[PDB]
RNA sequence: GAACAAUAGUAAGCACAAUCAUAGCACAUAAAAACGUUAGGUCAAGGUGUAGCUUAUGGGUUGGAAAGAAAUGGGCUACA
């Protein structure tokens, strides 16, 4: 394993918001367990919650030719877990998330939002034009 | 082989429509403007009327990609109802369950 | 494909109270920006979409911030009108 | 030979077959090394055009359109404009005939 | 010529550490 | 009378796979999904492609591996790689099995332009869930 | 409505990069039009169908290279053989009608 | 081919029932509902057995259709 250190002042993250979409509630439970257990070992200080489930239903005809009295209806459920992490470094995020994503199960998707901390841009600091 | 002749026809209309897309766009821009002179717009009118009309967008028909059926297709899977159901009911379609509530 | 269109989008949250603004400059910037300013929480927001790459949207959002600040301090004729 | 599954993935990734982690969806697309002011600000390409004519109305519109357009490179945006230069310049006749003198 | 070899579960050491056996993402072989 | 993906009651002697014995209304209740991918979740794209793709791999595996296929073929998509699991009956002499492993992986990988992983679990005889 | 209001409006828009001078609801469609991806260009349209010739021909060759096995075309085959055998085949082009 | 103070019935299977879903109960609804019946529906979803077409019952381009004397099915809006 090769580590390098570059002089530049690595990025801070106030809040790292990680959403996992899924079909089966089980998979998202065990994955929560895994993520929390990874984070507890890396000193990451995290929370988790369950956002409201989405259920999308729609309707098809039940026969090939004609009985329109008769339909079938189908569903897709989308279940959510969100891991909300606070006060992370740049590298910390890169690694932790790398470990998360690498192990992402096949039935699930993940949506990451970082909120990054930057002091002030250079042309605004206290010049005025 | 595409499954039907109708499919060949519409494959080709897709390729056409990708071909001329920017001619269409550009020309139609003048044509849809109230700021330009009418004089420009008449000539341009003749110009989009000029280009082959198998290359026009609305002449395109989504079909079931496997089965070719012109109606009954569900946009997301680009499948006919019959084929879709057929798949979903062996369980070969992920995340689709028969809906109860 | 790893291409997801939704990724481009960048947001800026900036608290106006943390800003070096003149009285005149603050008020002019409020009127200037409009809805992107929340008058209750003082959070100026900028969403950027327009450009294919994330870095670009970052640059442009920074650009907008910069610009709005530079323009809020400039008094003009019609302002006195 | 492959000593382990980790070995496997490793060779895939060096090779370019596996993805990079953590994912940035813009990986592999550099967009020409362009920057935001090479998209948003289109003054460059409007330099040859009548400055007070309705032509400016129109082309300022097209400007705004292509300024807001994520799905195109700089080279294509340019091509649109140049197509309009070519187009308007090709018809001098119709410009003169509509009640405005156009350059 | 028919081949029946007993599963790895037969040679498995009761205390043998698991991640040795299943390091990465896997199909679930019932044999191993 | 729903004929959908169902297997009729015989004189009672007919061997039936656990999957073919569990009727469509049973998906997600007892039976699982034969494929897995992101595409049908709320905010997601390109579901169609993974469907065409899936279909073609059903036909492909049925055709490359004649008479030796046990139960329907289990596809998983993980981070751009395919994991194709199969229950395969033991008919072939093992050499041929590995020939076709290499053959399949390579061919598919170069077709779908993404790395494919193949797994054969070999079974002495079709598992019987019911009758027999 | 005021002039101050108007000048602020202009200022804001020309800043954020939206429409500059006052323009009709009609003409704005041009802006909307380039600002988008034209319908025919969307990958969700032109790439709609999988190339069918590719799958068909690839599995076809792969049949004769001995690798793939097509039960459908084998059924087809055997049937065609048994139809030509009984004495009804597919006429040499041009021969059938006039005779 | 049953009688339970029982008289020739036993039987795993598939149905019903039971459980699942409608985010905790319960009920309700949803779903499910075999064997057969109606030679019920559909060779225009697709696929096929038998037959036919092959300088054409095949493949393309350009136009053209979907008019109301009425008769009736279902809706919508009213009659305040
Ligand atoms: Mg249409
Ligand atoms: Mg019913
Ligand atoms: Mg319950
Ligand atoms: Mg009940
Ligand atoms: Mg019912
Ligand atoms: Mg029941
Ligand atoms: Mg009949
Ligand atoms: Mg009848
Ligand atoms: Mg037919
Ligand atoms: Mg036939
Ligand atoms: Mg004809
Ligand atoms: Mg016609
Ligand atoms: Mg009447
Ligand atoms: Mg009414």
């Amino acid at each position: 394993p090769e580590i390098t250190i570059s002089d530049e002042p690595d990025t801070l993250y106030k809040r790292l918001s990680v959403l996992v979409k899924g079909h089966d509630k089980a998979v998202l439970d065990s994955y929560e367990y895994f993520a929390v257990l990874a984070a507890k070992e890396l000193g990451i200080s995290i929370k988790v919650h369950e956002p409201p489930r989405k259920i999308e239903r729609f309707t098809l005809l039940k026969s090939v030719h004609i009985f329109k009295k008769h339909r079938v209806q189908y569903e897709m459920r989308t279940l959510y877990r969100c891991l909300e992490l606070e006060h992370l470094t740049g590298s910390t995020a890169d690694v932790y998330l790398e470990y998360i994503q690498r192990n992402l199960p096949e039935g699930v998707a993940m949506e990451v939002t970082k909120t990054k901390l930057e002091q002030l841009p250079e042309h605004i600091r206290k010049p005025i034009w | 082989y595409y499954v039907d002749w109708k499919m060949l026809r519409d494959v080709k209309r897709r390729k056409m429509a990708y071909e001329y897309a920017d001619e269409r766009l550009r020309i139609n821009s003048l044509r849809k403007n109230t700021i330009l002179p009418k004089d420009l717009q008449e000539v341009a009118d003749e110009e989009i009327a000029s280009l082959p009309r198998d290359s026009c967008p609305v002449r395109i028909r989504n079909r079931c990609v496997m089965t070719s059926r012109p109606r009954g297709v569900k946009r997301r899977w680009r499948l006919s109802r019959i084929v879709f159901r057929h798949l979903a009911d062996h369980g070969q379609l992920s995340g689709v369950q028969r809906a109860m509530w | 494909s790893i291409r997801n269109p939704k990724a481009r989008v960048v947001t800026l949250r900036v608290k106006l109270s943390s800003l070096n603004l003149d009285d005149h400059a603050k008020k002019k910037l409020i009127k200037l920006v409009g809805d992107r300013y929340c008058k209750s929480t003082d959070v100026l927001t900028i969403k950027t979409d327009r450009c294919p790459l994330k870095r670009q949207n970052y640059d442009y959002a920074v650009y907008l911030l910069t610009v709005l600040y530079h323009e809020s301090w400039k008094t003009e004729e019609w302002e006195k009108k | 030979p492959f000593q382990n599954g980790f070995e496997e993935m490793i060779q895939w990734t060096k090779e370019g077959k596996l993805w990079e982690f953590p994912i940035n969806n813009e990986a592999g697309f550099d967009d020409d090394g362009s920057e935001f002011h090479e998209h948003i600000f289109l003054d460059k390409y409007l330099q040859d055009f009548p400055k007070q004519g309705p032509i400016r109305h129109f082309m300022e519109l097209v400007t705004c359109g292509l300024s807001k357009n994520p799905y195109l490179s700089v080279k294509q945006k340019v091509e649109h404009i140049e197509w309009f230069r070519n187009y308007f310049n090709e018809k001098r006749v119709i410009l003169k005939e509509s009640g405005i003198q156009l350059n | 010529r028919r081949k029946a070899l007993p599963p790895r579960t037969e040679k498995m050491a009761v205390d043998q550490d698991w991640p040795s056996v299943y390091p990465v993402a896997a199909p679930f072989k019932p044999s191993a | 009378k729903n004929r959908a993906a169902r297997v009729r009651v015989s004189k009672g002697d007919k061997p039936v796979t656990y999957e073919e014995a569990h009727a469509p209304h049973y998906i997600a209740h007892r039976k699982g999904w034969l494929s897995l991918h992101t595409g049908n979740l709320d905010g997601e794209d390109h579901a169609a492609e993974r469907t065409v793709e899936d279909v073609f791999l059903r036909k492909f595996m049925l055709g490359t591996f004649p008479g030796c296929l046990a139960d329907q073929l289990v596809l998983k998509r993980r981070a751009n790689q395919l994991e194709i699991c199969a229950l395969v009956l033991r008919q072939l002499p093992p050499h041929k099995f590995y020939f076709l492993v290499g053959y399949s992986e390579t061919l598919l990988s170069h077709f779908y332009k993404c790395p494919v992983h193949l797994h054969l679990q070999t079974v002495p005889s079709k598992v019987v869930y019911k009758y027999i | 409505l005021s002039e101050y209001a108007v000048r602020m409006s202009r200022l804001s828009a020309r800043l954020f990069g939206e429409v500059a001078r006052p323009t009709d609801s009609k003409s704005m469609k041009v802006v909307k039009l380039f600002s988008e991806q034209p319908l025919a260009k969307r990958k969700e349209t032109y790439d709609w169908y999988p190339n069918h010739n590719t799958y068909f021909a690839l599995m076809g060759t792969l049949r004769f290279l001995g690798l793939y096995r097509d039960e459908h075309q084998d059924f087809r085959d055997e049937q065609l053989r048994l139809k030509k055998l009984r004495g009804k085949g597919k006429p040499r082009k041009g021969e059938g009608k006039r005779a």
